């Protein structure tokens, strides 16, 4: 269980109900803005399934920003906060019509969370930038901080990604590697020969 | 190192942490800037269509209940009539809060006609009080979001300075450089602006302002042949 988990697949195929449900949802999309998914594949990746009480982290920018507010109503989720991560280089500078030293990370609650520590951290990042696309580390501290010991999900991570506590899929993880005894069992139901098609 | 345990374990933000040619621009600017206007109004029982001519750019600055810790909720916002006013290309420049602001100043955007082109984050630092909430808040806010629309056909998206005393509202004035840095025309409009924000180059309509000089007439005047498209970057149109 507690040690990093991930599944290679199409996050638009796999059946996620596989998975359980989650006390924090994570997700940093190939938008369709300027390997991406379109704005209805978006719209109908089946977020609902993943949780019953807790929050939903967005990454978002250019215009997922409206989009991204989109899915998440859409998806059950009311956005509650919004994180901004400042860019900086490791001499902590910061790196259309303005520059852009930030990105941003909308922050949706579903249902009734109860037990979550509210508070502790801001909802501003200083950290420093390291290969393209790659979020700071520091998310996953604030987020274990906010709801520690409890089980979370990420969506289009990469294989630096992977975390304890987390399940990580994404189509860059090399294979599959399931520890928990409920989602090894309901993976080989669903999956009896390891393909994961339609 | 990472800033947010260090924000958890202290009380300083992470944004404490942030370290650190133009000026044959900010006198042209300057040169071509109108003379300060200021209309004092009370905005839900004033006709803003008696407010010309049409605006190339609009500072909004609605007096938010979460500013303090007459207020304007987002109903009373999203019914203001900005489209009567704004020139056909044109500019908004929002200023949302932290809180539910940032979606339904969107909502606000769409129905004036503009798209949002930049989401300007004012992030307050608290190098002077270390240490130190909306009950749907998961983190602390410590930023303020200005958003940017457009409507019709040097800087970066971040003001840092330090939080403000209790009870003090005003926002950055480096908002007012980094639009007039843009070169988006001399109608320049700042609703809910107060005896304190007045600036060259501006009208300023507010409820609290003490003095008005506003004649329509006169303001119009400004920008009249030659001088009815200036970016206010460029020299002044010579006469005589
Ligand atoms: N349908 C998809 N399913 C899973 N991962 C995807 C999909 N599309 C893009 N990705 C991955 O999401 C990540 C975005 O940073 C990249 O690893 C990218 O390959």
């Amino acid at each position: 269980l507690f040690p990093p988990q991930w599944i290679c697949c199409d996050i638009r195929y796999l059946d996620v109900s596989i998975l359980g449900k989650f006390a924090v949802v994570m997700a940093d999309p190939p938008w369709d803005i300027h390997g991406t998914l379109t704005d209805d594949e978006m719209r109908r990746l089946n977020i609902p399934v993943l949780q019953d009480d807790g929050f939903l982290f967005l990454w978002v920018t250019g215009r997922a920003m409206e989009l991204g507010r989109e899915c998440l109503n859409l998806w059950g989720y009311e956005r509650v906060d919004e994180i901004i991560w400042v860019k900086t280089n490791q001499l902590q500078r910061i790196i259309h019509w303005l520059n852009h030293g930030k990105e941003h990370c909308l922050v949706g609650v579903k249902g009734n969370p109860q037990g979550f520590n509210q508070g502790l951290d801001c909802d501003v990042i200083v950290a420093e930038v390291r290969s393209t696309s790659h979020k700071p580390d520091e998310i996953y501290g604030m987020i274990e901080r906010l709801s520690p010991g409890t089980r979370k999900i990420e969506l289009f991570g990469r294989p630096h990604n992977v975390q304890p506590n987390w399940i990580t899929l994404g189509n860059q993880l090399d294979g599959i590697h399931l520890l928990d005894p409920d989602v090894v069992a309901r993976f080989k139901q669903r999956y009896p020969d390891g393909i994961i098609s339609k | 190192n990472d800033y947010c345990q260090h924000f958890v374990d202290t009380g300083h933000r992470p944004q404490n942490f942030i370290r650190d040619l133009i000026r044959l621009k900010d006198e042209l600017i300057a040169k071509s800037n109108t003379p300060p206007m200021y209309l004092q109004a009370d905005i839900e029982a004033f006709d803003i269509r008696e407010l010309t001519p049409k605006f190339d750019v609009i500072l909004l600055e609605p007096p938010l209940e979460e500013y303090y810790r007459k207020c304007w909720t987002w109903d009373d916002i999203m019914k203001l009539e900005i489209d009567e006013i704004a020139a056909p290309r044109s500019f908004i420049f929002l200023w949302c809060g932290s809180g539910e602001g940032l979606d339904l100043g969107r909502v606000c955007l769409r129905k004036w006609g503009y798209r949002r082109c930049e989401d300007i984050c004012w992030i307050k630092t608290n190098k002077n009080n270390p240490g130190k909430l909306d009950p749907k808040a998961v983190f602390q806010r410590t930023k303020e979001h200005c958003l940017m629309g457009i409507k019709g056909t040097v800087d970066i998206d971040l003001i840092i300075t330090e939080e403000p005393e209790i009870g003090n509202i005003e926002k950055p004035v480096e908002i007012f450089h980094i639009i007039e840095h843009f070169c988006l025309g001399r109608r320049r409009l700042h609703l809910f602006g107060r005896d304190s924000t007045i600036r060259p180059g501006w009208l300023t309509v507010g409820p609290t302002l003490t003095n008005s000089n506003y004649n329509a007439e006169t303001y119009a005047s400004y920008f009249s042949a030659p001088n009815s498209y200036l970016t206010g970057c460029t020299e002044e149109i010579e006469r005589l």
